[PDB]
DNA sequence: GCATCCGTGAGTCGAG
């Protein structure tokens, strides 16, 4: 049920070498696996919560 | 736990001392830790116990409060016609426990004061507040407990 | 840091509050000038952090840092269900599952 | 569909630390850095 | 042996940045003025955002232009970011207009004016239009007060038109700095420094002001007491 | 934790007899409409609405209160079922 | 989008001039904490009183010495000293000299101080010492006007060489306690409730202290006013 | 008395 999706990476007349990035694919950032975020995390207690 | 330990400091490092003047003027030139343990007197003693000493908690802890002192620091309060040898943060678990079960004397009885507390003393708390004061002041005892411990554990650090 | 040196603002007060916190608890070598304590912390992966709710500083050196976090396919939408009264099965006449 | 994080929703890292999302705190609450810059997660350090 | 009103000092950087300063202080009132601001400034500040966005040819947000490179979520997710400046104080709810098309970069600018209406950032990319490809939006910018998902408003000029997620808060980012000062023999001062970053929408002069007048009208909700019937 | 539960506890030689005794009481209080409660108005439980307080709707909470007041009588073979049945009637018609 | 906002209900509830409570509902979400933070600094911190500062004793020498004659310490007197709670009715009056002076057996009560011009002793039965017989008590005490919590070893002041300092207690504020509940108006659950707690000594009620305190605030929200 | 054969057991909710 999750969504694929492929968008592209490049622009109109780019020059572009065998093997290079076309269309970003799910999960995926700049040819990346991407399988979420990069926060800034703290490391302590909070009220319990 | 982490406001019932009181600070043990490597600063003073057990001189001795005639009148407490000399200690207090000792600690005031930085030669001794205020909760490093010392002998004024020949009976053992801190800075801490010499120089603050509180007519009751709501001072002690006012003083916490202006930053004058920690929970964690030993010092001298009088409570209930007592003259106690021990930390803001234990007169404050004390009160704490008095607050929740409404009874001072029973409450009182009930903490074992001179240890931090911990999961076998505060085990072993629910358990007698169960026997003496019943399960209703039992389950207030536990909501007390819970929301100082987890408002603590927050700031601690 | 030494952008905010630049910007012309020295060490909170907060700050030496927790300094003096970070100095008992054996993490910063005491003597040293605060921005040098900071840096001690910071090494060790630890900074100084205000409660958003007072404003006042957490006691310790808290540590802070990019984490990966990823959000995985449990998610509570999906899970969440209740009924009152509903289908029930033909030969046994309990509920469905 | 598309859903945002809500409490309930299961998040984890690659060490093996899992947890569900329990309280969501407005920008104001969540504890910052003396620049104001406030942090995203608050882990609980019992985990590790 | 009373302290009284002290010196305020205001610097400025253009609309985006401000810094405040309040000294001396009596000791602790640093972080007793400094923190609630903050709170309201992170918070209560009203201000502008998108609230809906109507393309041409475009049914619902999950869809893709022909002839664009980016997907109407990432549109919208662009447009999120468009920062837009009131002018007139009784003017609640502005519909911009784009059209645009050929090859070209569609950016903030390309929005066709309004009176009484700026762009504070025209720098800020929406589309990548090719050859032939073809963008026409409507999109509908309101005043409010924090944070509104769009399941929460819903906000449709049309039938095809896109809810969106609103942050109205004109404010970035608030830090403040407690200093130690002195005035005479008095020691243990604290001197206040706000710093205020925002979008430009308003500056952060207008934004502290208008926090502060929040904090004083509730500091007014203590003059009326009322009786327990408690008991 | 249930309000005065100790001594609630403390009335019955066992636990569920007191369970017992609210339920069957609060069952009472239902089917009569209240009419029969022993608590004056000022010992009314109260639920917090909108408009003000009111009455609460809560049998059970009703019945546990009743039953701290010591103004109900509870134990076994007090009288024929019938008769107590048609006496309530009588008293507080439903 | 389109917000409506009610004014908050204050609610008192009080006992006597030693305590009371304050619950202030509905508020908009994150005001509960909002209010109630700085009001408890100011509360603690910066509300005007009365407290003793330096005693002198009749040959005392110093803090820990002993009086014969009397069972107490120097130090226990000193404590008792400090729950003395003192009002000026007079604006004018920044410091008053209370003298003491009782023998035999007797024991001392806040009542045997003798009466000073515009000064209210609120806790008369306060017990100071008890004199066995042959046992003597001179005192004097020094009672300054002032504000908070100032430790011996800050102010240090001496009318006498033999004068003790003692930790001075300001605050007629003893206790400031706040909470903020989950409460809601209608559809909406997360609205705060602040209810708010505070202890006195009865010198100021903690109704006429809040007030104090809410006005200090609003004040200092003046001084952004004129660079 | 002691090896050997045949039948009957082997965690819970959830989704599937
Ligand atoms: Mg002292
Ligand atoms: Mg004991």
């Amino acid at each position: 049920g999750t969504a694929l999706d492929q968008r592209p990476r490049v622009v109109v007349g780019q020059r572009v070498r065998k093997g290079d990035l076309l269309a970003d694919g799910p999960a995926s950032e700049n040819g990346f696996l991407a399988l979420g975020q990069n926060v800034l995390v703290a490391i302590m207690p909070f009220d319990g919560y | 736990y982490y406001i019932t330990q009181v600070r043990k400091e490597k600063k003073g490092a057990g001189l001795e001392f005639a009148t407490p003047e000399e200690a207090l003027a000792a600690h005031e030139r930085g030669e001794v830790a205020l909760n490093a343990p010392i002998k004024v007197a020949g009976r053992e003693t801190s800075v801490g116990r010499l120089k603050y000493v509180f007519a009751n908690p709501d001072e002690a802890l006012l003083a916490v409060a202006h930053g004058i002192v920690d929970l964690q620091d030993v010092v001298t309060v009088r409570y209930m016609g007592k003259r106690l040898e021990t930390s803001p943060g234990r007169i404050l678990f004390a009160r704490i426990v008095a607050e929740a079960v409404e009874d001072e004397k029973v409450a009182w009885e009930l903490i074992q004061l001179d240890v931090p507390q911990e999961k076998n003393s505060l085990k072993d708390l629910v358990y007698q507040a169960f026997l003496r004061l019943g399960m209703e002041k039992t389950a207030r005892l536990l909501d007390a407990l819970k929301y100082y411990g987890f408002t603590f554990s927050t700031t601690s650090g | 840091f030494g952008k905010r040196k630049g910007e012309g603002f020295g060490v909170d007060k907060r700050e030496v509050e927790v300094l003096r916190r970070a100095e008992k608890l054996g993490l910063v070598t005491p003597g040293k000038t605060p921005e040098e304590q900071l840096k001690e912390l910071f090494l060790q992966g630890k900074v100084v952090l205000y409660d958003g709710r007072t404003g006042e500083p957490i006691e310790g050196p808290i540590v802070v840092g990019q984490m990966f976090i990823m959000k995985l396919y449990h998610m509570v939408e999906d899970k969440m269900h209740a009924r009152s009264t509903g289908p029930y099965s033909l030969i046994t006449q309990q509920p469905l599952g | 569909q598309k859903r945002k994080l809500q409490v309930g929703d299961k998040l984890a890292n690659r060490h093996g630390n899992k947890g569900v999302v329990a309280k969501i705190l407005p920008v104001e609450d969540m504890p910052h850095l003396p620049d104001g810059t406030p942090v995203d997660v608050i882990l609980n350090p019992l985990g590790v | 042996s009373k302290l009284k009103a002290p010196v305020f000092t205001v610097r400025t950087q253009g609309r985006e940045y401000g810094e405040f300063v309040l000294e001396p202080l009596e000791r602790g009132f640093g972080v007793t003025l400094g923190n609630p601001l903050r709170r309201i400034l992170l918070s209560s500040i009203p201000g502008t955002a998108v609230t809906s966005v109507y393309i041409e040819d475009v049914l619902h947000e999950f869809s893709t232009i022909p002839g664009v490179k980016e997907d109407v979520v990432e549109i919208i997710l662009n447009l999120k970011e468009l920062v837009v400046r009131f002018l007139n104080p009784s003017l609640q709810t502005v519909t911009l207009l784009l059209k645009a098309e050929g090859p070209k970069e569609v950016k903030a600018r390309d929005f066709l004016p309004v009176a009484d209406v700026e762009i504070m950032n025209p720098d800020l990319h929406i589309a990548t239009l090719e050859e032939g490809g073809r963008l026409n939006m409507e999109v509908r910018v309101d005043r409010g007060v924090g944070y509104v998902p769009a399941e929460k408003h819903g906000i449709k000029d049309r039938i095809n038109a896109i809810p969106v997620d609103a942050v109205f808060s004109p404010v970035r980012r608030v830090a403040f700095q407690v200093e130690d000062t002195r005035l005479g023999q008095r020691t243990d001062l604290d001197k206040l420094t706000l710093r205020i970053w925002t979008d430009g929408s308003v500056t952060p002069l207008e934004a502290l002001n208008q926090a502060v007048e929040i904090l004083r009208e509730h500091l007014t909700y203590f003059s009326n007491p009322q009786a327990a019937a408690v008991a | 934790a249930e309000p005065g539960i100790d001594k609630l506890f403390g009335m019955v030689d066992s636990k569920y007899r007191l369970t017992v005794v609210v339920a069957k009481r609060a069952q009472q209080l239902l089917r009569h409409g209240f009419k029969n409660t022993v608590l004056e108005p000022e010992e009314r439980p109260k639920m917090q609405t909108l408009e003000g307080l009111f009455d609460d709707p809560n049998a059970v909470t009703w019945a546990m209160k009743e039953l701290l007041t010591g103004r109900l009588v509870f134990g076994e073979n007090l009288v024929p079922e019938d008769r107590l049945q048609k006496e309530m009637e009588r008293l507080y018609p439903v």
